[PDB]
């Protein structure tokens, strides 16, 4: 019943600004201790900021004077205004509801924030046609993009069973590549349409690719 | 003197602690319960040479002067003896200063552990304030 | 650091393990309670222990906490495969004026059931070849432990140029996945009778082959 939904994350350049939101349900943000915790890729948890039920605010020294925590009582939403963003601010940002003694009892799923001066590159999408017992594997190659992430869906969300989107590879070039593969019944190949929907928000890329059997 | 829960809540409200520095009254009552068990004469000596005095357990290294602590600061400009009075005025006035130092009510270790993020207003519930 | 944890801890199924959390006089040593968190792969952290020793709802009895002086510990008895995760201790520091986390401990359960990798190899698509590019896609899934070696071959010759391989990471099912990419020119692709992607995992080998003749 208690839910925390964060949004507002994305790519921004050094010195840039971004505002994160955390929409709450099943409790009132105004009468609770709410906090922001971040986690840089492959790194540990780092406490960022807190807002007490009474309105007092506290910040980690690393974001002091740059980040501002606040809440909107009518919208039951928590905010994190981030200014003068630096490369080292790149992390998954979690919204948390505190329990007794600043224990973090409920966490959101996190929103990714990337701070980079590198140029944004949209991916090139290629079908991975099933070749010629009972099942066939087909997919999409999402080639040479920056930064992370890319989301892949199949048949606009209709196809979910046997879908595996693999973690991306970070190549020598500095560009990423990933693949998404769906295991399907071989008898469906002549009839069922398979479209991978690739979304890369930083480059505003929204591409649908038909994966048909080869001839 | 050992205060009753509601008796202390009334006294603390009369000394302007309700919402002082954004902390509702129940936070103050809860902090005194877990710090001194509502005893104005509670005295706790620490291994470092400092002592915590009274109902809100105010520390002799930073806030009050007891003349026993090496490197004492006396930031509340009061003898530690004034903090053992049955009259909470001196303890309240010093707590108002402590809560304004960079830690908020976290300065009271027992408040952070037992009161912070709990239903603190249960500590003033049933009282005729 | 303000809170220190060992970067890694390992034990066998059924074993008792403990993860230490070393604080200072401004946090644990000041009397501030320690909280513990378990972070499963691809998931947000979840509260495991609160107020030094308390278990929230759903946390098994095999998880216990202890705390005295400037240190706290997390003990795990009857270690199971499901315990593999990143563990974090947390306290409050009065010098920094805020909540503080330890660096985290990665827990490995050495001896849980071994799972052989499944391999899918894709040749370059005609769409990519028509664009004068070529990529071979080798997808490795459902393996445990996470260590794998990928060896690419053009006929019987090993190929290392233009190879990009991921560091393996956990899937939702608690098994690993990895990918290997071999970039070639359309001319290089057409010059060989076959290309192979071979995955070595413990003493096992799974190999898939693609032929440019189609």
């Amino acid at each position: 019943q208690v839910q925390l939904v964060e949004s507002g994350g994305g790519l921004v350049q050094p010195g840039g600004s971004l505002r994160l939101s955390c929409a709450a349900s099943g409790f009132t943000v105004s009468s609770n201790y709410m906090s922001w915790v971040r986690q840089a890729p492959g790194k540990g948890l780092e406490w960022v900021s807190v807002i007490y039920s009474g309105g007092s605010t506290y910040y980690a020294d690393s974001v002091k004077g740059r980040f501002t925590i606040s809440r909107d009582n009518s919208k039951n939403t928590l905010y994190l205004q981030m200014n003068s963003l630096r490369a080292e601010d790149t992390a998954v940002y979690y919204c948390a509801r505190e329990g007794r003694g600043d224990s973090f009892v409920y966490w959101g799923k996190g929103t990714l924030v990337t701070v980079s001066s590198a140029s944004t590159k949209g991916p090139s999408v290629f079908p991975l046609a099933p070749s010629s017992g009972g099942t066939a594997a087909l997919g999409c190659l999402v080639k040479d993009y920056f930064p992370e992430p890319v989301t892949v869906s199949w048949n606009s969300g209709a196809l979910t069973s046997g879908v595996h989107t693999f973690p991306a590879v970070l190549q020598s070039s500095g560009l990423y590549s990933l693949s998404s593969v769906v295991t399907v019944p071989s008898s469906s190949l002549g009839t069922q349409t398979y479209i991978c929907n690739v979304n890369h928000k930083p480059s505003n890329t929204k591409v649908d690719k038909r994966v048909e059997p080869k001839s | 003197k050992v205060f009753g829960r509601c008796e202390l809540a009334a006294a603390m409200k009369r000394h302007g602690l309700d919402n002082y520095r954004g902390y509702s009254l129940g936070n103050w009552v809860c902090a005194a319960k877990f710090e001194s068990n509502f005893n104005t004469q509670a005295t706790n000596r620490n291994t470092d040479g400092s002592t915590d005095y009274g109902i809100l357990q105010i520390n002799s290294r930073w806030w009050c002067n007891d003349g026993r602590t090496p490197g004492s600061r006396n930031l509340c400009n009061i003898p530690c003896s004034a903090l053992l009075s049955s009259d909470i005025t001196a303890s309240v006035n010093c707590a108002k200063k402590i809560v304004s130092d960079g830690n908020g009510m976290n300065a009271w270790v027992a408040w952070r552990n037992r009161c912070k993020g709990t239903d603190v207003q249960a500590w003033i519930r049933g009282c005729r304030l | 650091s303000v809170l220190a944890q060992p970067p890694s801890v390992s034990g066998a199924p059924g074993q008792r393990v403990s993860i230490s959390c070393t604080g200072r006089s401004s946090n644990i040593g000041a009397g501030y309670d320690v909280h513990w968190y378990q972070q499963l792969p691809g998931k947000a952290p979840k509260l495991l222990i609160y107020g030094n020793t308390n278990r929230p709802s759903g946390v098994p009895v095999r998880f216990s906490g202890s705390m005295s002086g400037t240190s706290a510990s997390l003990a795990i008895t009857g270690l199971q495969a499901e315990d593999e995760a990143d563990y974090y201790c947390q306290s409050y520091d009065r010098s920094l004026s805020g909540s503080v986390f330890g660096g985290g401990t990665k827990l490995t359960v050495l001896g849980q059931p071994k799972a052989a990798p499944s391999v899918t190899l894709f040749p370059p698509s005609s769409e990519e070849l028509q664009a004068n590019k070529a990529t071979l896609v080798c997808l490795i899934s459902d393996f445990y432990p996470g260590a794998v070696t990928v060896a690419w071959k053009a006929d019987s010759s090993p190929v290392k140029a233009g190879v990009e391989t991921t560091t393996p990471s956990k899937q939702s099912n608690n098994k690993y996945a990895a990918s290997s990419y071999l970039s070639l020119t359309p001319e290089q692709w057409k010059s060989h009778r076959s290309y192979s992607c071979q995955v070595t995992h413990e003493g096992s080998t799974v190999e898939k082959t693609v032929a440019p003749t189609e």
